[PDB]
């Protein structure tokens, strides 16, 4: 995946903004920036997230929608040094993306650019090449088998 | 991977500050003479590209001038990669300044890229070929953006 | 129960015995060493992420799943809206799996020790046992945990 | 003062300390531009493209990066003056058409006085040295 | 003794920091508004004393404001117990701010002394009662001078 | 219901969570701190003992005295002769008190999260709320605790 | 730049380090002051009952815990719109008989950013973030 | 008496400006101030120091006597962790005081108001609650038994 | 003797020995267990203050005023007004006793060796047993100290 | 050989295994212990700097004398002019002693030695090869240095 000191950079870059000790309500604002600026590059993709009322993304199906999404993101930074679980973790989240109709592997190349282009206003010292070395594998392992 | 990892970054800036000289030319002067001789033995029509700074007299002092900035730039990109943020920046402005050049490509990158591999091992001690051109590349990377190949 | 204060009181005792990076995984592996103690049945139950060894990478990626569940959960709680709509897609996952409900009560015995075993003695239990019964109530639906 | 074969070798060694490996630069370039802006904030307009503004953003610390390398090369052929008067005149290409005024010159100097005796001590630094040989690169920048 | 001491105005500020958000008010607001909640279901006629503020719409922005405003004043108030020197100045400004208003007295803030010994064990972990309130009192002290009783 | 394999573990626990020396007091102390927080009006029970200051030689006397009636308790779990002669006992010094069984429920909770938080991880909660069942129905005769 | 919500968070956790628990608060304070005072000596006659002739004194520094007390409950309700506008409003009538200009807003406005910078280190300092953020306190606090 | 936290505090801040390595001068220099302050608070008192020649505070008996009274509150001070002994020095402080004829215990409640007034000019970082919590002690027990 | 030079050589030496705080308290009770070990007679001496029990708060409150004493009367050895009324009126306190002055050369030795054992090779002993028969001269006023 | 790059090398690696004050002497006594224990005829040669005690201040001097020469001669690498007349000079120096040219060869072996095992595995052997030799060729002008 990515190098154990390059992991510990992103690892700790992103505690810094996201950990147990947050409340939800930057939770989902940081999921909101997220996902508006998703539907800025690739607006085709809004229909998809219509199952978690994507109409109104102040609505408690949505914030829940982009909680376990940066939850999920969250879970893939901690293991980048437990490559084999990693791995596991990626291929279920790869399941769980496969099978929604509609997706294509590409938005996932815009989720990629909206998280760096994002992050670096929310964290200190955001470092741009320990991030795409870590995020670009998971971001791939993610969208493997994506149209 | 091949990419330049946070190892293989310290380690370039260890094969680059035992062989950098601080204080005086003497040392980086020797260094960027010895790359573009190799680079021009190896690519002829390269020579050209540098009749501004007298390319074809490598002991002009207007070369010697040219070789120093070219040194200085790599100097300032290799510490540099500890901060990739600013390190983006100073790429691009480096980019800005090898475009607009007819002759100048990614293919010369990968020759030059050669030629450092050809001398560093030569002046540095304790050279790692890998290290050094896994973050080599990703600073000519930069630096090719919008350039022909 | 379950008030505004012992939500705060969750989260804060929660974040720090869950902590960061690797010991996140050994608090999930202690949490699941500890179901499968009080209860050895429970273990059958997940062949399908290879509980038949806890130090598979399916299994592993199990535990970060679930406690990863956890933390989320415990991270809305201030919020009723987005910690529900969270419950329900939950308890959507949980209720084809048919899962007898006494095990989220094992589930909840094996957190308490867990989170209190690593927090220490200031671990407030009552507040721990009144919003676990909300968070066991949104995914199961049993008022056993009312 | 003079900037003799001396004072050269002495101000190369203050500079090498001061500019240092590579860690200490991104503090050492701030605290110079710091110092310029404080004395002379009417100089911000001439760095728009750099976010002149902003000191703090990548798109300046690459442009603190590239005077710091300049003054670099100008302080490493202090020694060598055929090469350096090269040197200084491509610096002099560089603002030509930018209108920096001397007195500008003068408030960067200063700066870059201030800067390296903030990073090497106020108990070594060589005032007169880095005064005459800063004249001599910064009257090359200007032409004469 | 019964004297907030140095090791209580420690123990006070562990208590405190523990409990308190430096970023976000979702913490700083729930503790203020259980605080009043059981002071106003314990001294009814207390709720009037705030009707400036909409003390009995304590989910209002204006009652919002005034718990944060409240709880502000605490955290000087605990924070400046290492330096009792500014402390006694700060708790003197405060005083005057409770001055003046009809009602206030010595004896409402012995029952939001209470109110704080009810709240606190039920967000802080590792309560120390005894230490919490030797200094809590301390503070008061200051804050009721020229108050009635 | 408390088997004698769960008498076992406890004891087990309760020994290592007890520790020696000044260890005791600190146990005792931390104990004592719990009950008051999980039920502050619990504390003007004890009057008798000076809870009014938890630092003063009564009330460290009266800490004593119950950590040490609960390691002899928990000693004898494997004698039902002499535990229940005991418990009898205890009973008997509690029950002329008119104390509320339900201050019991606390001190259970209180004594799991302080020996817990000692423990650590693979504290057995299953093991001791069972047990300590046995021991708070000895005292009381309540069969909330049945 | 924009104060918006991501601009928000940012400026909420650099305050929160700089800020901190207590320890460093005489400190943080102390360093602001210095600062306004120093860029506007004329501004010290508003501060005639806090002694803001001499800024060492108790009375003083009980003044700069209330400001920067103020600015945390600001920076706290950055995320929480409405309730900012109510504190906000409650500093606007505190300062509202005092003749407070735009141009002292605009001083403290700097030396809190000083401030912070000088307490988290000039590496991180996010200034685009933090004048965008401030910009939309102090103009609450002066009405509009 | 007072905590050892609180009378560490005390203790440091007292050899700051009292030790063995201070010349007399400023000894009898602090003394003037405490007992000018004293007879301005309670001027019925001036009169109890006839004996040392309170008429020339620049007097050698004068001198000597405030040099004694700040030499038995330094050893009071230095003995704020020996309970035990603090308080057999106290009452011998006490006895030497119930003796003198005029004395109110006003008179060291007034003496007191005029220490926490003093000390502040000539302590760094003066604790007025740490003081607070020791002199008061101190003051009592040397006050015990005094009209 | 003891001129200018010495007093302030005394007062240096002095203020180094003596220390802060409970260091104190270690130099009066050594200062005071030679007096006892030089002259074991002189112990009867100090039964109004215990010295039956030198650990007793009685007698450690006899030694702190005796070697507050000193530190008074040496802290004014450059004032002679001040110094010469400060030993009258030690004098007044002491002539009521009758003291053999041969216990106040005991005195005298005993204070020479705690100091110089303290303050190690550089003790100047000759400004000592100058600037100390002052201080016994003023106290006695026998000319065995001239 | 002996380019301009291996020159820089050569110099780099000899700064850092010569050091600084008392370990330039250490390096130098290695140096000379190698070479008579490589050839033990060599010894007699020195006998005008007492080689039959290498402890002799007449030995060390000459060691001081030899590896300030190298020193110096490998610092002026860069500048041939200033390179070939100061091994002119060494050459004026040395021929009137009629040495075997094959010592010249043993000193290389054992310089090449004493810098490796004191600058580690990065030692570059074929530079230090190429450049002994024009330095070698410099003082002696035998052609087995070509
Ligand atoms: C780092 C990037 C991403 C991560 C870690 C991630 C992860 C997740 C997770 C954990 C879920 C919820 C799974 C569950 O129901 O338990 C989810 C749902 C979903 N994700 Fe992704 N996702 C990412 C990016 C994307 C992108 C770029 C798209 C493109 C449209 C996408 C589309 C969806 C959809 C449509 C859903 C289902 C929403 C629903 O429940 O109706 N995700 N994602
Ligand atoms: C790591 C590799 C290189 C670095 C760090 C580098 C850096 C630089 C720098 C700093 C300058 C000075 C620009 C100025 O002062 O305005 C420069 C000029 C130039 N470079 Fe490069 N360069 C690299 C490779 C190449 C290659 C491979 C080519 C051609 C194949 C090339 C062609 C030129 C030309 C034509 C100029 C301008 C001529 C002149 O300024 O007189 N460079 N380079
Ligand atoms: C608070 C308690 C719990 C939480 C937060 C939780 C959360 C989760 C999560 C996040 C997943 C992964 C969903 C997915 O991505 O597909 C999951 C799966 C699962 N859970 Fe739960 N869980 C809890 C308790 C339990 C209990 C007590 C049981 C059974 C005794 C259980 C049985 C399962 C099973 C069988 C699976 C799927 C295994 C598989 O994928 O093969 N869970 N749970
Ligand atoms: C005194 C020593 C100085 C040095 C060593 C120096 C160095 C440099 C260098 C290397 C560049 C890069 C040019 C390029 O790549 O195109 C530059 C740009 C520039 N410099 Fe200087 N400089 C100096 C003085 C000054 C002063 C005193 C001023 C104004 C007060 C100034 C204003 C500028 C401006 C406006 C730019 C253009 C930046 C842009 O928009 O890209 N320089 N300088
Ligand atoms: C530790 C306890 C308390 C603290 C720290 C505290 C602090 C504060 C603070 C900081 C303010 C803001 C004043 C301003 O912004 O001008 C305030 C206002 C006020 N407080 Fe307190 N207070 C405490 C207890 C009480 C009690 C017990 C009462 C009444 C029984 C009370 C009555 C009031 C009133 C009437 C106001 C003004 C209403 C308004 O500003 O709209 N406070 N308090
Ligand atoms: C659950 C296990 C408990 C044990 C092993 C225990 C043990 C003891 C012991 C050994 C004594 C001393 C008896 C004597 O010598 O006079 C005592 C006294 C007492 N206990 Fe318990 N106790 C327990 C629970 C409780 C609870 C939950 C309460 C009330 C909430 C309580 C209330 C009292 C009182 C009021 C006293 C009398 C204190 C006094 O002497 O003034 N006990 N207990
Ligand atoms: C920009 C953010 C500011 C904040 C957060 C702030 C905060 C505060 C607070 C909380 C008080 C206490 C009011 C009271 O308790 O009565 C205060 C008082 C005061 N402030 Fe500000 N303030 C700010 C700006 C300014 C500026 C720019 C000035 C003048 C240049 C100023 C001048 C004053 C004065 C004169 C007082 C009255 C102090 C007294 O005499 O008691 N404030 N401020
Ligand atoms: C911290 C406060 C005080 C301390 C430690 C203190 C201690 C002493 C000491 C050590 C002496 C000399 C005993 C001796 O003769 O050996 C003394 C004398 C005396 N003190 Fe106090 N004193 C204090 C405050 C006061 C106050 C407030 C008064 C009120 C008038 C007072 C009245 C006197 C008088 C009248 C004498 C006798 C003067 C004489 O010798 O003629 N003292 N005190
Ligand atoms: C430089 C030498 C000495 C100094 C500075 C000194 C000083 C003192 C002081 C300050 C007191 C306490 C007065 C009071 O507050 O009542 C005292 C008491 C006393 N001293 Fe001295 N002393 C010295 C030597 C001696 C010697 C050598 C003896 C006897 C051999 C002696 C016998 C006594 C006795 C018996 C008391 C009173 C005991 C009591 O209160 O019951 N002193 N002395
Ligand atoms: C790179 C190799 C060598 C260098 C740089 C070198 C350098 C020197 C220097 C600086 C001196 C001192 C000249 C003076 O101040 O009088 C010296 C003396 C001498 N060298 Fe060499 N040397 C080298 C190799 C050798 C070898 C291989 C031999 C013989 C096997 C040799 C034989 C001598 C002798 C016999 C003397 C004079 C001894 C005396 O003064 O009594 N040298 N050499
Ligand atoms: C969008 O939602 C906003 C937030 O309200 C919360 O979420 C909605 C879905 C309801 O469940 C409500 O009870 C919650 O409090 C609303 O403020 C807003 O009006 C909604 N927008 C529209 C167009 O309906
Ligand atoms: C008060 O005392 C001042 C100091 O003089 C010293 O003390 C007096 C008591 C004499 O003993 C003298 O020999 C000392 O040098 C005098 O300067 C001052 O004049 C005195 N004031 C009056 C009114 O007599």
């Amino acid at each position: 995946f990515c190098s154990e000191a390059d992991a510990t950079i992103v690892i700790k870059q992103w505690n810094q903004i996201y950990n147990a000790g947050i409340g939800a309500k930057s939770r989902w604002t940081m999921g909101n920036e997220i996902f508006s600026s998703l539907f800025k590059l690739k607006p085709e993709s809004e229909v998809l997230f219509n199952n978690v009322n994507v109409a109104n993304m102040s609505s408690g199906a949505f914030h829940a929608h982009t909680v376990r999404v940066l939850s999920g993101l969250d879970m893939g930074i901690n293991y980048l040094n437990d490559a084999g679980t990693l791995t596991s973790l990626t291929a279920h989240l790869a399941a769980q993306h496969v099978a929604r109709t509609g997706l294509k592997a590409v938005y996932f190349d815009a989720m990629g650019k909206v998280l760096m282009t994002v992050l670096p206003s929310l964290i200190d010292n955001f470092n741009p090449d320990a991030w795409r070395n870590c995020l670009l594998p998971l971001k791939n392992a993610i969208a493997k088998g994506l149209p | 991977s091949n990419s330049c990892t946070t190892e293989d970054r310290r380690e370039m800036q260890l094969m680059w500050a035992n062989v950098w000289s601080a204080q005086f030319t003497g040392r980086r002067l020797a260094i960027a003479q010895a790359v573009f001789k190799d680079l021009f033995a190896h690519v002829p029509d390269a020579v050209g590209l540098f009749d501004r700074v007298h390319g074809t007299e490598i002991d002009s002092s207007e070369f010697k001038a040219h070789c120093i900035r070219v040194v200085n730039g790599l100097d300032s990109a290799i510490g540099l990669l500890s901060d990739p943020s600013t390190l983006n920046e100073q790429l691009s402005h480096l980019a800005t300044q090898h475009q607009e050049r007819a002759g100048v490509t990614k293919g010369g990158f990968s020759a030059i890229a050669q030629s450092f591999l050809r001398v560093m091992p030569q002046v540095a001690s304790c050279f790692n070929p890998d290290a050094w051109s896994r973050c080599f590349n990703r600073i000519t990377n930069g630096m090719t953006e919008g350039l022909a190949e | 129960d379950c008030n505004i204060l012992q939500r705060l009181k969750v989260k804060m005792q929660w974040a720090k015995a869950y902590g960061f990076g690797t010991e996140r995984a050994k608090f999930g592996n202690s949490l699941w060493t500890s179901i499968f103690n009080y209860a050895p049945d429970a273990r059958d139950l997940f062949k399908s992420v290879k509980s038949e060894d806890m130090r598979s990478p399916q299994f592993k990626a199990h535990i970060a799943r679930v406690i990863g569940g956890l933390d989320r959960v415990i991270s809305m709680f201030d919020n009723e809206d987005a910690l529900n709509a969270d419950l329900e897609h939950l308890k959507s996952q949980h209720d084809p799996r048919g899962l007898d409900a006494l095990n989220f009560v094992v589930f909840g015995k094996a957190l308490f020790a867990t989170v209190g075993g690593q927090f220490g003695v200031c671990f407030d239990l009552p507040a721990w046992e009144s919003c676990y019964k909300v968070i066991a109530m949104g995914i199961t639906g049993n008022d056993m945990f009312s | 003062s003079e900037c003799g074969p001396l004072q050269r070798l002495k101000v190369k060694r203050q500079w090498a300390e001061a500019y240092g490996s590579g860690n200490g630069r991104e503090e050492f370039g701030h605290f110079i531009w710091a110092n310029v802006f404080k004395v002379a904030p009417s100089a911000r307009d001439m760095f728009k493209r750099v976010r002149g503004d902003n000191i703090y953003t990548p798109a300046f610390r690459a442009h603190a990066t590239r005077v710091l390398g300049g003054l670099d090369m100008c302080v490493a052929l202090l020694d060598d003056e055929s090469v350096l008067n090269t040197q200084l005149a491509h610096l002099a290409s560089q603002h030509s058409s930018r209108g920096v005024s001397a007195e500008q010159y003068n408030v960067v100097e200063h700066a870059v006085m201030m800067g390296v005796e903030h990073e090497i001590g106020q108990n070594v630094f060589d005032k007169d040295a880095w005064q005459a040989c800063l004249d001599v690169i910064t009257s090359g920048i200007q032409g004469n």
